């Protein structure tokens, strides 16, 4: 499951992204 | 550790959360 915990940092990541666009 | 990347994505949550608003 800790696949899954490392896999949502990209989400979140990606979310980051959104801050600047 | 499941809360170690918990953690992360917390902060990672709370940083995009910040820029959100």
């Amino acid at each position: 499951e800790i696949a899954a915990l490392e896999k949502e940092i990209a989400a979140l990541e990606k979310e980051i992204a959104a801050l600047e666009k | 550790k499941i809360a170690a990347l918990k953690e992360k994505i917390a902060a990672l949550k709370e940083k995009i959360a910040a820029l959100k608003e």
